[PDB]
Parts: C-alpha cells; structure tokens; sequence
C-alpha cells in the first residue's frame, strides 16, 4: 500500500497539523450567523444563509433522472423548503419537537419536505421504500410521528388504521383518493405561500430522527441536535473540499442517514452545488451525468463504484471524466482496488470517510491536504478527540485491536435514542468516551484503520480427489476474515482430517500465504442451482 | 404453453439441427456429449435437462448432430434459495447452462442456438435472466484474458438481443467481470418490470 | 428630482471618480492586462467559468415549452461546441462574417459566442425581416456562413449569394444538401473545447446593421476593445453585484440585446434571464416573481406595454426582489418613473447610447440623484460636450449637438467597406457626433 501524494491547490484546510493543534470550536462557530445574532437553526444555516448571501444565484440542486432534468438554485431551494415547512405546519398540525417522517424516493420534493420539517423544528425522520409494511409500521409506532409524507406507489404499505398516534398522511404526486387521513401534497404546496416564519431553536434540542435496523430486530430512533450543524459545516469545508466553483454529487438516498447530512446539510452549509440522480441505476446515466454536468466533487459508496467497474472502463472512456477534482466514499471501508480504478479512470483520488447514525457527522476522514492511505479512513477532524479504547475505557497504544471511541463533547451527537434513555446510557462508556460499536485502531502517524474466491477455487480443482468446492470468507477478529472451504470429494476418496491438511499445504505452496484456507468442511455435494451453478450466499448464511 | 421450433446450420463438421422446446422423453433418449462438462458430470445435467423439460415453465432448447446432443440452453425458474426467486412466482425464468462443446465453439453454434431459442413468442411473454461469474468459465481451455472473454460473450449473447444489467449482489460485485445478462420481453407487464427493478437492487440505500 | 437611496454601490462617489479616473484603471480589471491575449467572448463567459462564478447560473431560459437553466460553464461548453461546428463545417476564418438568423433561444447565444470566439465577426439578424432585407445584408456583409431555423430556411436566397458557402439549419429535420447542413446532427459529434482566436486591440467582432430611411444597410464594426467600456458601465450603470439576477428583455438581434444581454452582464459575471415566445404581462411578471430578478434592463416600449396591463396584474405577483431596473435607448417619460416607483418600489435609470457608440456613455447612477427625463451624466473616462457646427463647446442650457471626445474604448472601427460614411460621423477636433441634439447642465446632467 503506497500513500497517495497530495495535490497543491487553494484548499480550505491549509495545514491539518497546525489546525489540529490550535483549533477551537469558538472560531468555527464564528463562521455561523448565530454567533453574532443568537438565532440558531441547522436548516437556516444550510439554506437561508446562502440564499441571502452572494450565492443566491448559484445552482444548489442538479436533479436528473430518466424523465426530469430540473435545476434549482439556493433561492429556489429556499423557497421550496419554506413552502414545504409552511404546508407541514398548516396541514400537519406540527409544532416544536414533533416527528415528521419521509417516505419518498429521490426527488426534489423529498429535500424540500425534509428541510421544511427541520426549519419549523419538527424532528425529521426519513424512510426507505424497500421496507415492507412491518418495518415502516414499527418505525412510526416507535416514533409516534404525527405526519408521514408518502408516494402513491407506497400509500398501500402504511397501516394508517393500525397506528393510533399517526394523525396525517401526505401523498406526493399521482391521483390518490383524499381519505380522512390522506392529503395530497401537490395542491397543498400549490396554493400555499412561500415565506416561512422560521422558529429558532436552542443548542440542545433535536432536529433529525433516524431509525437503524438494530441487532434486536427493532429499530432505534437517533435524535441529533442543531449543534451538530456546526461540525457539519467544518467537515463540509475540510474533507469535502467545497470551493466556490465545485459541483458536488452525493449518490446516497435521503432515506438513509448518509444522504441526509452529507448529501443535504453538509454541502449546502458551505453553499455548494448538490447533484441528485434519480431513477434506476445505470452506468450510462451516471457517466453521462458526470460528463455533461461536470461533477467536480463526488460522494458515493463502494457498492456503486464496484458496480461501475463491473460495467466496464470502456463505457467510462466513452465520456469525458476529466472535470472531476475530488472523490470520496462512505458506507463501507473503501477497497484499494476501487481506489486504483478511480485513479486510472478519473485521474482523481477517492477518500474514505467514516461515521454512522449515532455519530451525526463524519469524524475520521482521509484528507486532500495530506497523504492518502487508501485502506485507511483518515484522521479525526480538528477539535474532535477520537481514539481507541478497551472494555474499561482506558486508552491504548497504536497498532492493536480495539473499540473505536470518541471523546464526548463534539457538537455532532445524538440528543437521545427516542423514548429509550437505557440505550442512551449503554452507548457511552465511563470516562466520557462515546462508543460507536465499531472496531478500529490508529497508527503512528495518526490515521485510523478498521480476496478473490476463484483463485482458491481454481486451485482446489487441481487435486485428483475433488471435483468442485466453494470458498467463503468467515469473519475473524484478528485477521478480519478467514478462508473457509466446503469440499465435495470425488468418487473413491473419503473425508478425513489427514487429507484436510494436504489441501492447506498445496494451496500454501501454490498461492499466497494468506490465500491458504484456514477452515475445511466436507459435504456430499454443495448447494447448486438446477442448472449447475454454485452459489455462496447460501454457504455463508449456513455458516 | 409451448410451440415447437427448429432450424438447421451447416459447417465443415456437417449439419447441426437446433430443436427448440422439446419433449422430455426424446431428450431421455439422446446420447450426451462427453466433452461438455462445464457445470456437472453428464448424469447430473441430464437429470437437470429432463427435470426442466418436465416443468410447466422450464424449457430446454437443444442443438444437436444426429442423435447426439452437443449444446443446450435452459430456461429454469430461479433457485428457490436464490435471492432472485424471493417472490417465487411467474414470468421469471433463469437462463442457465448455455455453453457448447469446446471444439464446436467458434462455429457460430452458440449464437444460432440462442436465436433459434429466442424467436419463440413464449420466450417473450417471460423475461429471461442469467448470472455469469468468472469461476464458471474455462480459464485455461481457450487461453485468453478476462475482459475479452466478457466482451465475446456479450457479442455471442447479443444474438438474442440481451442487454447487460447491473445488480448489487455481493457475489456479482466481488469481481467486475461477473455480471448479469438478461432480456425484457415485449409481452411482459410494466409491474413485472418494476418488480424486477426492485429485485435487482436489494440494498439501494447505499446508492 | 427623485433622491438617491443610501446603499453599497460599486460607484461610491460620482464626482471623485469622474475627476480622477483613467482608463488604465478599467483595463487592469480585465484578465488580459496581465496576459495580453484579449477577446470579448473569452472574458464575457470563458473567464468566469474558470472563476468562482462557474456554478453560478449564467442563463435562465423560459418559454411556453422549455424551462431549462444554464450555468457559466454550460454556456462556455455550448458556445465552444457552436464555434467548433462553425469552423469545421463553414471554414470561417478570422474576420469572416458569420450571420445568425434565428429566434431567441440558448442555441442563438451559443452560436454567437462561438462565432466571436473563433475571431469571426458575428452579425445578428432579427427575425422580422423579409427576404430582401436579409438578402441585401448578407450580400453587403459577404457573409461566409448563415445559421437559421427551418421556419425561416426558405427566406434566405442561397442561389442569389455567390459569397455564401454554407447555410446552417437549427432544429427540425432539414435535408442535408450540398450547401445546407443541419446543426443538430453536427452538434453532438465533436468536442466541447475550442481554441479561442486571440487578436489585437483594433479588430472587429460585432457587425450590426441598422435600418434607415435611405434603405441601404449600414454595418458598423465594433472592435474587441469596446468591452473595456462595456464592463465598466456594467459595474457602474448596472451595479451588478455578485447576487443579482439580471433580465434583459431587448431582442438579441439588435445591438442592445447583443451587448447588454450578452457582453455587459456576463463581463461583470451576472445572471442573465431570457424568456421565449410571445409577450404576455402574466408571463413577464411570473418570471420576475419566480426567478426574483434584481437587475432588470428593459426597453421603454416594453415598460409602456407592461403599464397598459394595469397595476393589478403586478399586485398579483411578488415584486419585492427588484432592486435595480433600467431602460434602453429611448427617452424615458416621467410617468414611467412614477409608475415604476409605485409598482416596483424602485427607481428606473434611463441610459443613452447607440449602435455607433457601442456602449452606454451618459447615464444615471444609483449613487446619484435622478432628474426624470434626463440622460444623466457621462461615465468617468468619457468626455461629452454640446458642440455647434463649428465645434466650440456650448455653455449649458442652450440647444446644441451632442458630441463625445474621440478615442473612448467603445469607439467604432469603421462602417463595413464604407470609409466615407465612417469619416462622416466624425468632426475635426477630436469630437464624434452621434447625430443627436441635446444640452448639458451646470451639475453635468444631459437632456434632449
């Protein structure tokens, strides 16, 4: 692994070391209007501050999909969000601290609704359409949300009669029958005015709700505070490298947390240009978007990048991708292979950023102003003390496994787990170390750190005793993952422990040291489809 | 329902007849090809061929020389444990083994087989899908690299006009070579198209 | 006398700037003062797309069908595409007259910018002319290339024009003849990067023909360096801040829409708004209310026609976003001042210039008192006077002939192939006479 050298330019974080040594949140708060005025709101500082600044006539939203190619600026986005907040207050009977839930696919109306809900102080909680009736019903039951905005294709997936606390259901587009609790958005926005009397919030009250599918089977509602906005801006200044001329495209859905803060709030707190691509995924559409829109800053996920590589680099060569300037990946530890492919195609580097729902906004990030280690997330942002702790809360020297913890006190926190202070207090550890539940470790420099089955599979067949096999990666706490293989022996060969080691050594001598299987199991036959294909998802599900 | 179709092709080795949907009793009476062991031993794919030939929706199209089978294409329903069959319903048929014998390859046998398969309208009331991976292919039999191999199947499988589709399968995305070929029928419903779109992208929240 | 309103203007004090201004201070504002390579088109659009205005929306396009918006980068790319098409399929070289005969559309601006970028003299043509006018203008200009729409395709007599090599067609299906090439299927088969033909200070880039009583067409030639003044007034008369939305309603076939709808606002890096289709008061007011136009440069005829609709139409719309509105090339009426002040709560600034002058000379300023019905005062760096036939400077409050001291940046190069008519505009003694009669004021105001 060879560290990617930085590129000289007019960055925003000129020197990371000097800032990390001499950064205070007071100067960061000085960048915000409430430091001088005292009136604070995250949505205000994400939209209205720039809609009143010189960025008023700057493209804020680049919406493209299979049908629409609409464009919105900061003034128009402010007007739309204000209209959504007005309609939510007037029709949804929503007040301070309430819960408003979002059930929409990628569209401008989604961002308008969520920004309007946050502006009036209602805690906004997004949802994903892939959820069945059970998941959405459970989420509204736990949240006791008064309002849920939906789409006609998903109106039938919400049990309005079942939920007692649910009061209003909004539908967007189409022709949905206006029931007792079913109000259509489009007209409600149509006659409603724009100007919104924004309600001003304290430092310690919530503005975002987000439900994560927990290990217990029931989701939990993370409630972030408006103070988190502070951190967002600074991250949107430093890791995201938004200059005044950058076109920023976040590919995450707004139903998730990542598409809610760094696809909505972080870019616009800096007054940048968000890009949203609706419709179905298609590499032609994505590459054409990057080409004709001239995307400079990219924020995507390793899954989408991997699908883009699966498309083929020739399709990328069919378009012009030299307009890219800055690439970032969230949602999963970036693979070095994706990094190499991105550098080869776009001639730009990708930077993995780490955070989760309980975190609020990204903490440990690869930085354009420092050498990039592709396998590392990066270093904590200045003013935030991230480290590695054991089960006792004591700090640990680098280069050793441990539980990643954050020094409690940073502006981007959950104000609560909604109606669950027990899960609150379970999240934090003695000593003021918030625990995120992830495994990570640092190195000497200060960066933080969290296999093709076929080459083993092709190696296996060379034995005269086995006809076919299947290899999966069993998770490991020391080596990350260990190689496990299920072997169906040929006729005349019987399973035993003596021949198990013979497989390991033959793979060891013929392949890499880490390519040797660590666990071997024997089967009469592997799971195979009717045609004869071998699937491994069933194998790892069984394991 | 099934309508029988057939066609003939000519080459230096002789005349190859491509029987379309064929009745399972006749396949039970053919002689297999010893060289064609890409997926299973002959016994196992013989059992598969007869089973899918017996299914109401499963179909088999065979390109053969005389009484000996040399290539086959299956339209079996997706594996019940496989994620593509979570609905476990209708209008979803998974294409499986399409490969032909090694020394008959390069004779336009595969493209003719697929075209003779696919001209039927009952091929087009249902959409067709298949999932291809690098470890299922003859790595050393033909001795050319990855991306050219993918391109040559894209060409040879465009005979039926099949367009390439992207999916988030953890198995598919482990290597950019492994992908998903499919066709969308002209007699299928738009609701079926939306259902297949939902099925292809399971965890869409990441992108 | 409408009093000035206190605020932050780009022109702080009129007298201080007037008495201590040199055109070098305006030249250093441009990007060629440190690089040498000067071109009006490059600094109107191409400069901003490499600046912090790249993502700022440059063009709002509205009509009955299309509602797309273009940023500065988008205009740069599309104009480079149009220029590449022009160069490749027309063999137009530096100084070749590229005439454009097409209605108000983003493609029109792209083609105009592309023609000027490759050094070609771009000549706009209004769509209202019938076959003889376009024919004689093309013949006199010896235009190598014309660009048109099929609805007007039959209007140009290609067979009667020996010097017309190629004819470009935009939109629709038009059979690709030997001398007829359709733009669209040539639009998307090249690159979006175009090398800009750099030329010197004295070389033309715009050719505007003005209809006259004689009937012969007269094509004035404006050098690149006229932009030296075009930007400056655009910072003073138009006071284009970074957060203004600019709407120019003059047609782009005429000089005012060509320079104050393309070059003056975009040189300052403003946001231009343009609406297609036939006028309707509801359309214009809805454009204002939706987009929120801050600077509104319109024609007084458009203002009278808007007033004819009544103030109730304006009251139905939100007009509080207006902050700076101006009128083009006609003597503003006091009634228009009063109507604009009650319906927009803002003041209208009447400015004067002609095709021969190239840019605004004597105007009103936001930092300056307005006397209704008056030209205003000359921009600093431009000396104006009231001269007689002999040319002695007439003291104010007496009838005389408007004249401007020669050599100002926006001076014309010549009338095309008519040096005698070019010299007929000038009176010996360093004075250019625009043919308009006016008088001055003790403070410096100018009145018809």
């Amino acid at each position: 692994l060879k560290a990617l050298p930085a590129i000289e330019g007019d960055h925003n974080l000129k020197n990371y070391e000097e800032t990390y040594r001499h950064f205070d949140w007071a100067e960061a708060e000085k960048h915000f209007s409430w430091h001088e005025t005292g009136k604070l709101n995250a949505a205000y500082e994400a939209i209205d501050r720039h809609a009143e600044s010189f960025r008023k006539n700057k493209v804020a939203l680049y919406y493209k999909d299979a049908k629409r190619d609409e464009k919105y600026t900061f003034k128009e986005m402010k007007e739309e969000s204000n209209r959504a907040g007005n309609v939510l207050r007037r029709y949804g009977n929503v007040e301070k601290g309430d819960r408003v839930f979002i059930f929409m696919p990628r569209s401008p109306e989604l961002y308008f609704i969520m920004l309007g809900a946050i502006k009036i102080g209602a805690i906004a909680g997004p949802l994903f359409e892939a959820f069945m009736e059970g998941a959405v019903k459970d989420r509204l039951e736990n949240s006791e949300a008064k309002v849920v905005v939906t789409t006609p294709e998903l109106l039938e997936r919400i049990p309005v009669d079942k939920l007692p606390h649910l009061q209003h259901v909004f539908v967007v587009g189409g022709e949905a029958e206006s029931g007792t609790n079913i109000i259509n958005y489009d007209e409600a926005a149509k006659q409603e005015s724009t100007r919104l009397d924004i309600e001003w919030m304290d430092k310690k009250d919530g503005f975002l709700l987000h439900y994560t599918s927990g290990s217990t089977g029931t989701p939990k509602g993370v409630l972030h505070v408006h103070e988190a906005m502070i951190q967002q801006y600074q991250t949107g200044k430093w890791v995201l490298d938004l200059k005044e001329e950058d076109i920023y495209w976040c590919t995450a859905d707004p139903g998730w947390v990542t598409g809610t803060v760094y696809g909505i709030f972080a870019p616009w707190l800096n007054g940048a240009t968000n890009v949203i691509v609706g419709g179905r995924f298609s590499p032609e559409s994505w590459y054409g978007t990057i080409e004709q829109l001239g995307v400079n800053v990219w924020y995507s996920a390793p899954t989408a990048f991997r699908m883009l590589m699966g498309a083929g680099d020739e399709m990328a060569a069919k378009y012009d991708l030299t307009s890219l300037r800055h690439v970032l990946s969230v949602g999963e530890p970036l693979n070095p292979e994706v990094i190499r492919w991105g550098h080869k195609v776009f001639n730009k580097r990708i930077h993995d950023t780490w955070w989760m729902t309980e975190t609020g906004s990204q903490l440990i990030c690869n930085y354009p102003c420092m050498d990039i280690k592709p396998g590392s997330m990066g270093k904590p942002i200045p003013g935030v003390e991230a480290a590695i702790v054991d089960n006792q809360g004591n700090e640990l020297p680098p280069y050793r496994m441990g539980n990643l913890a954050i020094k409690k006190g940073w502006p981007s926190m959950m104000h609560t787990i909604w109606n669950n202070p027990e899960k609150y207090e379970s999240y934090f550890m003695p000593g003021g170390w918030y625990v995120s539940g992830d495994s990570a470790y640092m190195d000497e420099e200060g960066y933080f750190w969290f296999v093709g089955p076929f080459e083993v599979e092709s190696k296996l067949v060379e034995h005269p005793a086995i006809a076919e096999a299947g290899v999966i990666g069993k998770p490991d706490p020391v080596r990350g993952e260990i190689i496990k293989a299920f072997i169906a022996l040929r006729e005349g060969f019987e399973p035993s422990d003596k021949l198990k080691e013979e497989i390991r050594l033959f793979v060891k001598q013929g392949l890499a040291a880490h390519a040797a299987p660590r666990e071997i199991e024997f089967k009469d036959k592997l799971p195979k489809t009717r045609s004869g294909k071998i699937m491994r998802r069933v194998l790892k599900a069984w394991e | 329902h099934k309508t029988y179709h057939s066609a003939n092709i000519k080459t230096a080795t002789g005349s190859l007849l491509i029987e379309g949907p064929v009745s399972p009793e006749d396949l039970a009476g053919y002689e297999f090809h010893k060289d064609l062991t890409a997926f299973r031993p002959p016994r196992e794919q013989h059992e598969a061929l007869v089973d899918i030939a017996g299914l109401p929706e499963g179909r088999i199209i065979i390109a053969r020389d005389g009484r000996t089978i040399v290539g086959y294409v299956t339209y079996l329903y997706p594996d019940p444990l496989e994620r593509w069959s979570e609905g476990n319903m209708e209008d979803l048929i998974e294409l499986g083994a399409i490969e032909v014998a090694p020394d008959y390859r390069g004779c336009a046998v595969g493209k003719t087989l697929l075209t003779v398969s696919m001209m039927d309208e009952q091929m087009e009331n249902y959409i067709v899908m298949t999932t291809e991976y690098y470890w299922h292919w003859d790595l050393k039999g033909m001795k050319k690299d990855v991306w050219e191999y993918r391109k040559i199947m894209e060409k040879m499988m465009n005979a039926g006009g099949l367009v390439w589709f992207a999916t988030d399968e953890p198995e598919i995305s482990s290597h950019p070579a492994n992908c998903l070929m499919a066709r969308i029928g002209k007699n299928v419903s738009q609701e079926s198209i939306e259902q297949f779109d939902r099925l292809r992208f399971y965890h869409r929240y990441m992108y």
